[PDB]
């Protein structure tokens, strides 16, 4: 929920 | 087109360009009339 949306460029 | 149907407000944020394109120009371009 925190580290992988930083890498994958999800951003909520 | 089935993915954009199930987009919730708590998981995605609607961009300004899809605001200004898919709400004013093309509904008037294809006779949709809201």
């Amino acid at each position: 929920l925190n580290l992988l949306p930083r890498v994958m460029f999800m951003t909520r | 087109v089935l993915n954009v149907h199930h987009r919730s407000p708590s998981t995605h944020t609607m961009a300004p360009w899809v605001k200004r394109c898919f709400l004013h120009k093309l509904p008037t371009f294809l006779f949709m009339k809201r």
